[PDB]
RNA sequence: CGAAGGCGACUUUCUGGUCUGUAACUGACGCUGAUGUGCGAAAGCGUGGGGAUCAAACAGGAUUAGAUACCCUGGUAGUCCACGCCGUAAACGAUGAGUGCUAAGUGUUAGGGGGUUUCCGCCCCUUAGUGCUGCAGCUAACGCAUUAAGCACUCCGCCUGG
């Protein structure tokens, strides 16, 4: 079978910026965050145009 | 069933001297009143409060502390107690830590300082030490 | 100027498989006979060496002794694990009485007239370090009344 | 004019602290409430803790002394090291070297070292070198301004220290209380602010709350100088 | 509520493949569900509504 | 023990004013139903020992309240022995 | 007591493999092949609980 | 769950205790408890039953350098029930009972609520239990830490070199 690993995290509340910091302090390709002033479940990820992109859940 | 009051009321002070605390409660009396009525009065204490309740009205203490974090109350004792009660009369009526605590005595005037019941000339059931 | 004082050297070996250790510490108290002490060891092999280890050591940690003059302040028990010491005032023509690590915690501070008696265990560590606890937890009559919020004459 | 205006700091986002189930009983006095989680670092009373922050850091420069800048955190490393240099401070990047405050006899003996390494190679005394050993004398080298890179022009003791998490630099606080040398950090939620004698509280996890707050404080000891 | 040891298609969702019970760990219940479930499965097994084995 | 409507009809006769259940005389003959009830069962059931020390534990409940009965008034304590059959 | 037709038989014995392994049979009879004192598989069964 | 020993199919009868909530009622009626009096695993003992498995003693076969051990076949008392005894265990949380007080975090139990609901799901605050982490404080050190081995007060048992 397949077995995909878990990797959990709590998510928190920044600006998307600091979401962009953290996720370069662990070259991730994803960050899921709720964003600071819109409340609402973001994840900032690198696209692979190289370029950031925000989807908002 | 706890059987001795003011020796409750002791270890209140002195448990929530340890964690800093600034104020708590007792379940109160008039000996536990007029005892923490004369920490205020020694200064050991800053203010205490107001008797209230229909059955056996609690009263807050505040306890006070010094400006460099430090406390004031440096050790609490009773020395007095069930099973074994000390008495003192006034010429053996000792000195609190020479001098510098004091033994609060319960005498025949109401209870009173160590400093006030040698020049009142009465000894009485000695009750704590407080330092 | 510090005053430098052993207490005891030991002589301390470690098993090798080989040959064993040659470790000889020190533990000396410093004072300055006028209210301020401190106590240090030192490992090392050169045994004067091993006596300097211990008094630069001792130099970090000085406390300071409260007194009224000729005695201390009021009657204290100090205590570290098991060492406990006894310190009663006394009159100022009495002479400092004391045992063997403890005289020297009590000579190096100005005091030379008062009550004591070693309680409890026996060993020189604990002894001298249930002393400077000891010795931390003495109040003036000064600086009561400054907490306590009385004056001196009011304290009395 | 004196102290940060509500409106910035908040944008920062230094109300934010670390979770509920991650709590530390001692922060109870500087949390306004949990909001889902995370608490709410109160806001109007880290005002009244910043400006205190300021008072005494204007007045250490103005002695002349020298404020030691330390930052670990991985989403603060750089943040404290741009504002040690328009500070004219001396920074940490790095983890801490495990004595620089206390065994710093040994230490200096490698800023002199840091202070002769690269005058070794800019005269001669480098032709006659084998290759490789060419090659360890620059990993030294680089290794040396890793660690102590910003202890580079520092040959004392400092007298006071600047902290960004008490929590994983407890190396350098347990340090500054054997030396009494006063203290201040950004603190939060999962910090002791008993070791810390000038509290801030702040958010730790993200890098405007520590970037415009950090900035500020490097700023502090400007205005002090002159 | 409580479950009653005679409603047998409800009682026989929680009985194995072979006539086992199946622990609240992979069923998912809670507590005080499982035992008074327990209590109506073994008086079923006992009426033959439910075997021990198949 | 004893039904509901057993234990509200004992304490008909030994209450003092209605609505006064609580009171000493009120809850030892609904003891001493519970005493005369348990030792009955125990007396075919010799081997019940958990229940035992229920029993020796209400006796004990029983005596500490006749005993606090006397020290407050003995005429009332004379009646209850009448009342209801015990020794002593 | 899975019945298993329309294929091989090294196919049946796949269904056959996980249904005795999904089954207190193997487990039970190696946990009795002889007598465990009355208080040691309460710590055998608190071992294979605490791991989990 | 029970005071401990302990208690595991199911049903009925008989019966004991705890917890929660309400506040109607009694008005210190409480706590501890020497001597005393009762419960108290197993192995035992008595009088009878019953005897399926297991199994001291015992018999035989192998192993080993050697056996009366380990291993294997077989097997009696016992294991089981009824009634009387015996009253001892590393009967152990190696921690007496009672009542207060003193950071928090986290599972779980019967709930109580709850907010919600769920197709019942859950996720939320709540006495009293039961665990795991961990400050202050304590300890000789391990460690203990609102289920103290912290701070107190009462009473009982007990120790003072091997």
């Amino acid at each position: 079978i397949e077995i995909i690993r878990s990797k959990e995290f709590s998510l928190k509340p920044m600006d998307s910026e600091e979401a962009v910091l953290q996720m370069n302090l662990l070259g991730h390709d994803f960050f899921v965050f709720t964003d600071r002033e819109t409340d609402g479940t973001s994840i900032v990820y690198r696209r692979k145009d190289g370029k950031y992109g925000l989807i908002q859940t | 069933t706890m059987t001795d009051p003011i020796a409750d009321m002791l270890t209140r002070v002195r448990n929530a001297n340890m964690v800093r605390h600034e104020k708590l409660e007792l379940p109160a009396s008039n000996i536990k009143k007029e005892i923490a009525e004369i920490l205020k009065s020694e200064g050991f204490i800053k203010n205490v409060e107001y008797v209230e309740d229909d059955k056996q009205g609690v009263l807050r203490l505040f306890l006070k502390y010094g400006q460099n974090d430090e406390r004031v109350i440096t050790g609490l004792k009773r020395i007095s107690k069930p099973g074994l009660r000390v008495y003192a009369k006034a010429s053996e009526m000792p000195k609190v830590l020479n001098g510098l605590g004091i033994a609060l005595v319960s005498t025949s005037e109401g209870v009173i300082t160590d400093k006030e019941a040698r020049k009142r000339n009465v000894g009485g059931e000695i009750i704590a030490y407080v330092w | 100027e510090f005053e430098e004082r052993v207490v005891t050297i030991n002589r301390v070996a470690k098993v090798v498989k080989g040959g064993r250790r040659f470790r000889f510490t020190a533990l000396v108290v410093v004072g300055d006979k006028n209210g301020r002490v401190g106590f240090g060891t030192g490992k090392a092999q050169e045994v004067p060496e091993a006596i300097k280890k211990a008094v630069e050591a001792a130099k970090k940690d000085l406390v300071v002794v409260p007194r009224v003059e000729g005695t201390t302040p009021h009657t204290i028990t100090g205590r570290y694990g098991s060492g406990s010491v006894f310190m009663k005032p006394a009159a100022p023509g009495t002479g400092v009485i004391a045992g063997g690590p403890v005289r020297a915690v009590l000579e190096l501070a100005g005091i030379t007239d008062i009550l004591s008696k070693s309680l409890g265990s026996n060993t020189p560590i604990n002894m001298v370090r249930a002393t400077i606890d000891g010795l931390q937890n003495l109040k003036n009559a000064e600086d009561v009344a400054k907490l306590r919020g009385k004056t001196v004459e009011e304290l009395y | 004019m004196a102290v940060i205006s509500m409106k910035q700091l908040l944008e920062a986002g230094v109300h934010f602290g670390h979770q509920t189930r991650r709590w530390n009983p001692k922060m109870k006095k500087y949390i306004f409430t949990e909001r889902n989680g995370i608490y709410i670092i109160d806001l109007q009373k880290t005002v009244k803790k910043v400006d205190e922050a300021y008072n005494f850091l204007k007045q250490v420069s103005e002695d002349g002394g020298q404020v030691l800048f330390v930052g670990t955190k991985k989403q603060a490393q750089e943040s404290v090291k741009s504002e040690a240099e328009r500070a004219g401070q001396f920074y940490i990047n790095q983890r801490w070297l495990g004595g620089l405050l206390t065994n710093y006899k040994t230490i200096s003996k490698r800023i002199k070292r840091i202070s002769e390494i690269e005058k070794m190679e800019e005269d001669g005394l480098f032709e006659v070198l084998p290759k490789k050993e060419v090659v360890e004398l620059k990993k030294e080298y680089d290794r040396l301004i890793k660690f102590l890179g910003g202890i580079r022009d520092m040959k004392s003791m400092p007298q006071a220290l600047f902290v960004v998490d008490p929590r994983k630099e407890r190396n350098a606080i347990a340090e500054a209380r054997k030396l009494n040398i006063p203290i201040v950090g950004i603190v939060d939620t999962n910090c002791d602010p008993d070791e810390i004698d000038y509290v801030i509280p702040a958010n730790d996890d993200a890098i405007r709350a520590v970037k415009l707050l950090t900035a500020k404080m490097a700023d502090a000891i400007l205005e002090g100088q002159q | 509520t409580h479950i009653d040891y005679k409603d047998t298609e409800l009682l026989k969702r929680f009985i194995s493949e072979r006539g086992k019970i199946l622990p609240r760990r992979v069923t998912g219940t809670s507590a005080k569900y499982q035992r008074m479930l327990t209590t109506a499965i073994k008086r079923s097994r006992h009426m033959a509504l439910l075997p021990y084995v198949k | 023990a004893i039904s509901q409507e057993r234990k509200n009809e004992i304490i008909k006769e030994y209450r003092v004013h209605e609505t006064d259940t609580g009171s000493p005389e009120v809850q030892i003959a609904v003891l001493t139903a519970e005493i005369n009830a348990v030792n009955e069962h125990l007396r075919t059931h010799k081997k019940d020992h958990h229940s035992r020390r229920g029993l020796l534990k209400m006796v004990g409940r029983r005596r500490h309240l006749l005993n606090y009965l006397r020290s407050k008034d003995i005429q009332r304590y004379r009646e209850l022995i009448k009342s209801l059959g015990i020794r002593r | 007591t899975v019945v298993r037709k329309n294929e091989s038989l090294e196919d049946a014995l796949r269904r056959f493999k996980r249904s005795v392994s999904k089954s207190g049979t193997i487990q039970e009879v190696r946990k009795r092949e002889f007598y465990e004192k009355p208080s040691v598989k309460r710590k055998k069964k608190s071992e294979a609980a605490r791991k989990r």
